[PDB]
């Protein structure tokens, strides 16, 4: 009854794609063209009910669509947990290298 | 770097500073040659 | 007039909060269209009471003082949000940013420090319909959150934490493990605060307010090792209006 | 099984200097004349008359 | 506090102007052969 | 010895679970870092019992795969270490799983990689687990060599590793 | 470091007297040295007082009685007996050496003062608890992980970086 | 092992051609890298911003892609940000920008390929050491 | 009566061979700074940083408003050769005075001319020589007076604009201010006279100093000393070493903890960063990095609870949060443009942030005065790459050692002036022991 939250959202997607509401943006760097710019409004616009609403941040240039179009499949969605969000931890999450 | 007109003397003065050292150095070569008087 | 830092420094001036003329009990006026902001608002508290715990049933525990020792660390300032009025004439102050939380500790009688989150994070707070004038008589209550006292990365002093560090007592490898989850599993706790905000000066030439507030909201659960305390805050506030 | 306790709280002393008193009430300044202070004072006089006893 | 503040003041320039009056003395006459 | 003893096993037609429980609990028990005279402590007295436990029963051979159905191997803690991270891995000594410290970049979690426990032999023959922390659980025993069930009240044991009458 | 990080040696009581006899010993050096260089009889005129000592001279070169009443009141006690100070001399030294040996002994076996049980026990269930002690033991434990595959390659150490403990940002 | 020119053989532009550099030439880079650019990136690191490193894989991600001698060469003449989108000529050393960066004054044009080419050879020789940051020293 | 080591011992009362190991000595020094001078030149790179290039005596002439311009871009490097060589070639003349009076010119001064001449137990004679060297001192801080206010100005690393030169029309004179620095506590955010942290007072202070010392000089040539002070004094020629000894290893550890704090006389454009300064310089350069991305470092909270970037102090100013907090203290031209009031305005923090602001923290960031004694910069665990000691850390430790051993030259001869004046340096008299005719304790 007793679980660590951050364990248990390894087990989810979040454990293998970007997850456009928790994950650090950092990982936005694994694919080309998504940082700091996409990567930065992405951020600042969740959290997402599935993983096409990025296509709906307002101030979207096509090419800006495209990439993300380009990317879709690499994205997820889970709730968004407190713990991953919480004190800046997504523009800063404690690691460096 | 230096001015060019002294360019010449560049390896004598990478040497310079120690030169102080020197005296101390010489003051015992100075005391070997008198028996540590 | 005003001062500059080097006539602050060191003085604990830089923990207070801007205050208003006795003279100033006027009223700032709302455009019901036009919309405004709260380009600063301020917080000081002046007084730390925690809730004791009480032993038996029907004797509920009171709230007793406390003595801070953490120093003049504890104000909240440059805060600021969306100033809106809703259909009724209620106004509704939604924060944005802001240096909205400090840690604080304090310590009961006996010795134990209790420490806390002193915050207005995401702070939502109301008037009473039929506004139309910020006066010596308006109140704000709202509700902001309370995130974990410590954030996720921290790490208590065997290594153990939540998103980082061993996940066992690795000091003691083969005790039975069941006795110690409560101290091996980290929780990220998110409570609520409640919040009155009693204005008592207005500038109505400048649009600064002032006065007093309590809120009340949880102490820390040290990552879910033990049970939080009941804390009130009381202190003064200080606000600036703009047309937005 | 305190002792000593009753007999400080029968002539006058109450309250300690972490801020509680023997009456149950909190945010107490007992000043020096605490449970702790009195013990202090009786140390302290335990060690000079520990001296007086040497000069003697 | 503030009386805590005034009364070390107090014992620390005393001991102090002990010190610089002591040495002010004569010290250097202080001792076993030859005194000036 | 003991592989020696189930591999033959198992050529010699035996199941999984027959292999492994014809592994007498007196040769696993001594293939336990428990009984390593050199687990020990100088101040930490008294009989190894008081540490560890009083050995009751050899829980089984505890089996590790990953979701592709690998069997991994958890790396066994050597004398020198009081501690030690959990580490797995394949036959051929590939890392594929561990337990993180630093979870925001981690690759080889348990959740991440499936991991699940099966036991054969001793008192958990023929059961599986999957929940991630109990699979964890075993997998940080499991470093410790084989697994044992322990009676820590008898003696209010500790929990730490003393030395044995070797050792003393 | 290795006995720091894997014994946890500087906790041994047996290096403590080590450090004790050696640290001692280095005191007792220096303090007999500058005392008999200050007590010194005035046997010749020069200012150079080395030229006044003879090998085969029948008296102390400087004077005890001096020397002790100095001591006596700088510091409270002093040595009387020339006998006992020099004897005192070897046995500090030799000592600690002889007590650092018996705890390496003791390492041999990994019979290590590591832990103290009673901090461990409160540690693990108090997770406010914090002293110098757990503090050093953190430390021991980054020392191994990040020395260990180095310092031990027939070991065949693979430790991913997610399993190294860190702080933050470090 | 030795510095062999399979090794020092770099990609020069997108298109697929390759340069062998010599072992002046990276000895060359080399220097450079350590006048111009190590109190950053020692390493392959970016002291500054840990986020963004010098290896292959990360530079071939850039846009436009910097694994290369082209791209390189470009990037400190007008750096970009990752996704190609700004130009941070103000605040990183180049030499569009060697007004204010006065290290960049004296690099010519051949300077910069030895510099791109000690980054795109480095990898090969060093492994994950390069921009692996401390965990690999 | 001393042996070979002790060999300058016998120049005590020797004043002419005494003169000449002075002035061969001061020649030593002056042949030092030229020499030194000429080798930084000879090595200078005017693209670098000084402070990446070794240098410790371009910085000090630089300071002075020779060879640069805004920003400490070093614009003519002349003024460093003529600073050079007329240092080499001054010591020459001092070398020769030098070697002439230790060996050639009369032994002992006394009977040639009764003005040079001198005892050290003549009290009157040594005030006079005292007061000669004051008057000095006093002409040398004008000098400088004279340089900032006539022929140039000084540099100022705080001028409005990146820093510049800039001549100084109005010298601190109010006493209140000069001599409130002598008062103020050493400790920190007070930092007694190393917190000076502008020309103006720098410019009065030296007024000060040398028309003090110049006063002092005519002081001291026109009397004698008083009898509270023949009495607790010991006038002999040691004694006067063991004072002066003192002093300078007090001078030293104010010099060494003047360039590990101060950026105003030692411009962090020359010489590093400090220690503070490059901390601090760290947690504004992910502060800016992290903002950039949408962090809003106002509202962060840090693993511990206290801000990731901003927190306050014990007295509530806003400060840079992290391991820095410590240094709270530092001002410095780059970041004062973001202090309000209450210490860092993050309004300020959010939208006024210069590139020249983002480029400086980056520079000290990376040039904080870490490395190894083999000059790998850096933290100790950093691999070799980046060849660098920051000049302040070979500033301070240099002068930190040479501080101590003089405060251990100082009790050395301190002691023996004592027991040399009362007779007993050279041993106990067996025949005549003190503690032999002194009670016994107990
Ligand atoms: C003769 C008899 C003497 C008896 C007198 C005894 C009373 C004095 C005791 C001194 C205590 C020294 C503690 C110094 C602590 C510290 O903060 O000291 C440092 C201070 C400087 O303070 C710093 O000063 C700084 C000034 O910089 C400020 O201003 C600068 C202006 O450019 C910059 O802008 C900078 O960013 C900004 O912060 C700030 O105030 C810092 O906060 C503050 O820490 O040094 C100073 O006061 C300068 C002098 C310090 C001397 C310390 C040397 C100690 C030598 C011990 C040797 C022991 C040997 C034993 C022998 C056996
Ligand atoms: C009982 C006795 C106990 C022992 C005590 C005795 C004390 C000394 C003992 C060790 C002395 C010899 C060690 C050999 C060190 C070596 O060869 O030293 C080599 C180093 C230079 O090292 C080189 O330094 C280089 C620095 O690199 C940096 O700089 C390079 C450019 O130079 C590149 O740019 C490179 O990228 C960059 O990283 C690299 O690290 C090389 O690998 C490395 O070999 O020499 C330098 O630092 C030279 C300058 C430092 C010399 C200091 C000598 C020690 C001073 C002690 C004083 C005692 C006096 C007391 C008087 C009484
Ligand atoms: C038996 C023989 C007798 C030897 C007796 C031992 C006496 C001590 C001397 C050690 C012997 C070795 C000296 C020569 C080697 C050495 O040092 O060689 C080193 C250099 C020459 O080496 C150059 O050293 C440089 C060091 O970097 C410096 O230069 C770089 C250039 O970019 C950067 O500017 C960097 O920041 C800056 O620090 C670089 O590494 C060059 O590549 C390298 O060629 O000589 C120096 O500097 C010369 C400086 C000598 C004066 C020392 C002054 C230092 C006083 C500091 C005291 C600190 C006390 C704390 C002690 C701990
Ligand atoms: C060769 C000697 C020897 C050995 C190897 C053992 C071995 C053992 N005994 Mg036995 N025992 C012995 C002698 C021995 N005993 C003797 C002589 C007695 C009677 C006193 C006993 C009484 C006894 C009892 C009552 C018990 C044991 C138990 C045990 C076990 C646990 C031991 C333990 O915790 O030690 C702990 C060891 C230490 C903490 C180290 C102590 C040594 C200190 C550090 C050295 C002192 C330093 C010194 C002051 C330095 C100064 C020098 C300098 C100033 C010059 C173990 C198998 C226990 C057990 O489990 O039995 C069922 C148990 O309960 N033993
Ligand atoms: C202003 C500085 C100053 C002056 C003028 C004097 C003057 C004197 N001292 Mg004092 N002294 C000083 C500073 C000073 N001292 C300091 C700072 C210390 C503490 C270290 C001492 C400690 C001291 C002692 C212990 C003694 C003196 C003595 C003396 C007298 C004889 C000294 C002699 O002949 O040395 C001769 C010089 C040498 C033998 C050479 C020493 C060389 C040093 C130790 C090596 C330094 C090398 C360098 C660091 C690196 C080398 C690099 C390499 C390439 C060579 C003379 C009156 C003697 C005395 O009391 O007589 C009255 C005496 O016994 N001095
Ligand atoms: C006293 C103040 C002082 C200071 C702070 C410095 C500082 C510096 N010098 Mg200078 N230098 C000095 C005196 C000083 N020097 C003297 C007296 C000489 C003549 C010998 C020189 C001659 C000199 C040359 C020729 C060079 C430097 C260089 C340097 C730099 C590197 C130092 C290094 O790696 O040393 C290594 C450290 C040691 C050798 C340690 C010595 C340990 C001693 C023996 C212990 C002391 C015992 C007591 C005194 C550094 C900026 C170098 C540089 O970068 O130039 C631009 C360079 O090439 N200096
Ligand atoms: C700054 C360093 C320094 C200086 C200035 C002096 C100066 C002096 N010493 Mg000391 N001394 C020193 C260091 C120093 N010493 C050290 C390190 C030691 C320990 C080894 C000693 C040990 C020592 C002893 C044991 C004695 C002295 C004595 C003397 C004095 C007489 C020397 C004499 O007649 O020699 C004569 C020497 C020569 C004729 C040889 C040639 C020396 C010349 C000067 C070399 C200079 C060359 C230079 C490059 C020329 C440039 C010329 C140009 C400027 C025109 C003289 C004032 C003596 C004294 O007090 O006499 C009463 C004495 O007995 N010294
Ligand atoms: C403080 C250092 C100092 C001191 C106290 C002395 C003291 C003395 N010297 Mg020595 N001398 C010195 C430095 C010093 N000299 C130097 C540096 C040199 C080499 C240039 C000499 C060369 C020298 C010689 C050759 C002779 C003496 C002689 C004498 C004696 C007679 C002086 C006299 O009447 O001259 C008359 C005075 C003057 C002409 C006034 C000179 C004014 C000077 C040039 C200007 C001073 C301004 C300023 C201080 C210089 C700084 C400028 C610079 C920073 C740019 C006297 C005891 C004589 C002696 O003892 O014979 C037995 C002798 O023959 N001296
Ligand atoms: C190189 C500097 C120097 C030296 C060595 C001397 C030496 C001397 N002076 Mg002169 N003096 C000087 C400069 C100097 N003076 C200057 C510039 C002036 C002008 C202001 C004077 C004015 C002066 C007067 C008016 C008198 C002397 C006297 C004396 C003699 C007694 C000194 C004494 O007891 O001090 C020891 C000092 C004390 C016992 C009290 C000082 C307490 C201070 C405040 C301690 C502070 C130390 C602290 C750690 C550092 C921080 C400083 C603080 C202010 C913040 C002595 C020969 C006396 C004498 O006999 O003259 C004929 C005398 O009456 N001096
Ligand atoms: C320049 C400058 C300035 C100024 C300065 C000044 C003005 C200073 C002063 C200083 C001073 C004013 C000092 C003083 C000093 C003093 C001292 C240091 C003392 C000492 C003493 C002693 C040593 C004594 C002792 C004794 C005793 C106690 C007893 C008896 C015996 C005897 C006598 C021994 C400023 C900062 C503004 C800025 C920058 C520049």
């Amino acid at each position: 009854e007793l679980v660590n939250v951050v364990d248990e959202k390894l087990g989810t997607a979040y454990g293998e794609k970007i997850d456009l509401n928790n994950t650090n943006i950092a990982a936005f760097i694994q694919y080309r063209g998504l940082y700091p710019t996409l990567a930065k409004l992405i951020v600042k616009n969740a959290p997402y009910e599935s993983v096409e609403d990025v296509l709906n941040i307002p101030g979207l240039t096509e090419r800006q669509k495209q990439i993300l179009r380009e990317n879709l499949e690499h994205f997820t969605v889970t709730e968004v947990e407190t713990a991953l969000v919480e004190g800046g931890d997504r523009y800063n999450n404690g690691l460096y290298k | 770097k230096l001015p060019e007109a002294y360019a010449i003397f560049d390896p004598l003065v990478d040497v310079l500073p120690v030169i102080p050292v020197l005296f101390l150095a010489l003051a015992f070569v100075w005391q070997a040659a008198v028996g540590f008087r | 007039q005003t001062l500059t830092y080097d006539d602050i420094v060191g003085t604990g001036l830089a923990n207070k909060c801007p205050t208003l003329d006795d003279t100033a009990r006027g009223a700032y006026p709302i455009d019901s269209s036009q919309t405004y902001r709260i380009a600063r608002l301020c917080l000081q508290p002046t007084t730390f009471l925690v809730k004791e715990e009480p032993k038996n049933k029907r004797q509920e525990a009171e709230f007793v003082p406390t003595k801070l020792v953490t120093r003049e660390t504890t104000s909240l300032d440059q805060i600021q949000g969306e100033l809106k009025v809703n259909s009724d004439g209620s106004l509704t102050f939604v924060e944005e940013d802001g240096i909205d939380f400090q840690p604080v500790t304090v310590q009961m009688a006996g010795g134990e420090r209790i420490p806390l989150l002193f915050t207005v994070k995401n702070l939502v707070a109301s008037t009473q319909p039929n506004v139309t004038s910020i006066t010596t008589s308006t109140d704000f209550k709202g509700e902001f959150n309370v995130p974990s006292y410590r954030t996720a990365n921290f790490l208590d002093p065997k290594g153990r934490g939540l998103a980082s560090g061993y996940d066992s007592a690795i000091a003691l490898p083969q005790a039975k493990e069941e006795e110690l989850a409560r101290a091996n599993v980290k929780r990220f706790s998110l409570t609520k605060g409640q919040i009155s905000l009693n204005v008592a000066k207005v500038d109505g030439r400048t649009g600064e307010i002032a006065g007093t507030f309590e809120s009340e909201q949880l102490s820390d659960d040290d990552m879910g090792a033990h049970e939080p305390h009941e804390v009130k805050i009381q202190g003064v506030f200080y606000a600036s209006i703009e047309p937005a | 099984g305190m002792f000593v306790l009753p007999f400080m709280a029968r002539l006058g002393v109450t309250g300690s200097w972490s801020g509680w008193s023997i009456t149950g009430e909190t945010g107490i300044d007992p000043g020096f004349w605490s449970f702790e202070g009195v013990a202090l004072a009786h140390i302290v006089l335990s060690g000079l008359l520990f001296l007086a006893a040497c000069w003697h | 506090m503030e009386t805590l503040k005034i009364t070390v003041y107090i014992v620390v320039t005393f001991f102090v102007l002990l010190f610089v009056f002591g040495f002010l003395s004569g010290d250097p006459a202080r001792n076993p052969k030859r005194k000036d | 010895e003991i592989n020696r003893r189930v591999q033959a096993s198992l050529a010699s037609g035996a199941t999984l679970e027959e292999a492994w429980s014809a592994i007498p609990e007196k040769l696993a028990f001594y293939d336990y870092i428990g009984n390593n005279p050199a687990k020990g402590g100088l101040f930490r007295t008294g009989p190894m019992n008081k540490g560890d436990g009083i050995a009751q029963a050899w829980k089984g051979h505890a089996v590790f795969r990953n979701k592709e159905g690998e069997e991994l191997f958890v790396r066994r803690m050597p004398a020198f270490f009081e501690s030690f991270p959990v580490i797995l891995t394949d036959k051929n000594g590939v890392v594929k799983a561990d337990i993180p410290f630093r979870r925001a970049e981690s690759k080889y979690s348990f959740e991440q990689q499936g991991v699940t426990v099966s036991f054969y032999g001793g008192e958990l023959n023929g059961q599986t687990f999957t929940d991630p922390p109990t699979v964890k659980s075993y997998a940080r025993k499991a470093i410790f060599g084989e697994i044992f069930e322990f009676d820590t009240e008898t003696l209010n044991s500790d929990g730490i590793f003393r030395t044995s009458p070797r050792g003393w | 470091l290795f006995f720091q990080g894997f014994h946890n040696w500087t906790l041994n009581p047996f290096h403590m007297m080590g450090v004790a006899g050696v640290l001692g010993g280095a005191l007792l050096c220096a303090i007999h040295g500058a005392t008999v260089e200050n007590t010194l009889f005035q046997d010749g005129e020069g200012a150079s007082t080395f030229r006044a000592f003879n090998p085969t001279q029948a008296e102390e070169t400087y004077s005890m009685v001096t020397a002790n009443r100095f001591w006596s009141q700088i510091f409270g006690i002093a040595f009387s007996n020339k006998r006992w100070l020099h004897f005192f001399m070897l046995f500090v030294p030799v000592t600690g050496l002889w007590m650092s040996a018996i705890g390496v002994v003791g390492l041999a076996l990994n019979l290590r003062s590591y832990d103290f049980i009673s901090q461990e026990i409160r540690a693990a269930e108090d997770p406010e608890f914090e002293t110098f002690y757990t503090k050093n033991l953190l430390l021991n434990e980054g020392i191994r992980a990040w020395m260990a595959p180095q310092d031990q390659p027939h070991e065949n150490f693979v430790f991913p970086e997610e399993v190294l403990p860190r702080g933050n940002a470090l | 092992a030795e510095l062999t020119p399979e090794v020092l053989t770099v990609p020069l532009n997108s298109e697929g051609k390759t340069i062998t550099l010599t072992e002046k030439q990276y000895l060359e880079g080399k220097r450079l890298f350590q006048y111009a650019c190590a109190s950053c990136h020692v390493g392959g690191i970016t002291k500054t911003n840990p986020s963004l490193d010098l290896r292959t894989e990360t530079l071939a991600l850039a846009t436009p892609p910097r694994d290369n001698i082209e791209g390189l060469v470009d990037y400190m003449k007008n750096p970009t940000t990752y996704d190609g989108e700004q130009e941070i000529a103000e605040v990183h050393p180049s030499l569009r920008s060697a007004d204010i960066f006065p290290k960049m004054r004296n690099l010519t044009e051949k300077d910069l390929v030895a510099i791109a080419g000690h980054i795109l050879v480095e990898p090969k020789i060093l492994g994950d050491k390069w921009g692996g940051g401390k965990v690999y020293y | 009566g001393f042996a070979w080591w002790a060999g300058n011992a016998r120049l005590i009362n020797l004043s002419g061979k005494l003169l000449g190991a002075h002035v061969a000595h001061a020649g030593l020094i002056v042949f030092w700074a030229g020499a030194m001078t000429l080798f930084e030149l000879a090595h200078f790179i005017p693209e670098k940083p000084m402070y990446e290039q070794g240098l410790i005596l371009i910085p000090h002439i630089a300071t002075l408003g020779w060879g640069v311009g805004p920003g400490g871009e070093v614009v003519d490097t002349f003024p460093f050769f003529v600073v050079g060589v007329v240092h080499l070639i001054s010591s020459a003349v001092l070398g020769f005075g030098g070697v002439y009076h230790a060996i050639r010119g009369p032994e002992t001064l006394e009977e040639y001319s009764s003005f040079f001449g001198y005892d050290w137990k003549d009290k009157n004679k040594m005030t006079t020589i005292l007061g000669f060297h004051l008057i000095v001192l006093g002409i040398g801080a004008l000098l400088l007076v004279a340089k900032a206010m006539f022929f140039g100005g000084l540099y100022d690393t705080w001028a409005p604009g990146g820093g510049d030169v800039r001549v100084i029309t109005n010298p601190t004179l109010d006493p209140r201010v000069i001599f409130g620095y002598l008062l103020k506590s050493p400790f920190g955010g007070e930092g007694w006279i190393v917190s000076v942290n502008n020309l103006e007072d720098v410019v009065g202070g030296h007024i000060w100093i040398g028309l003090i010392c110049i006063a002092g000089g005519i002081w001291h040539i026109l009397t004698t000393p008083f009898g509270w002070a023949r009495r607790a004094f010991i006038w002999s020629g040691e004694a006067y070493l063991s004072y002066s000894l003192g002093a300078l290893s007090m001078m030293g550890f104010i010099a060494t903890c003047f360039v590990w704090f101060n950026n105003t006389v030692y411009p962090s454009e020359f010489y590093g960063p400090t220690g503070p300064e490059a901390s601090q310089a760290q947690a504004m350069t992910f502060l800016i990095r992290d903002q950039k991305l949408g962090a809003n470092v106002g509202s962060a909270q840090g693993p511990t609870g206290l801000g990731k970037y901003l927190m306050r102090s014990p007295t509530g100013e806003i400060i840079f949060g992290g391991e820095t907090m410590r240094f709270w203290d530092f001002r410095g031209p780059w970041l004062e443009p973001l202090r309000g009031p209450n210490g860092l305005d993050l309004n300020k923090i959010k939208n006024d942030i210069q590139p020249w602001q983002e480029r400086r923290a980056a520079e000290y960031m990376t040039h904080a005065p870490l490395g190894s004694l083999n000059s790998v910069g850096g933290v100790a665990t950093e691999i070799n790459s980046v060849n660098f000691v920051s000049p302040r850390s070979w500033l301070a430790t240099s002068h930190f050692v040479l501080a101590f051993f003089f405060l251990v030259g100082h009790l050395w001869h301190a002691g023996r002036a004592r027991a040399a004046a009362a007779g007993f340096e050279k041993g106990i008299d067996r025949e005549s022991e003190p503690v032999l005719s002194m009670p016994s304790l107990d």
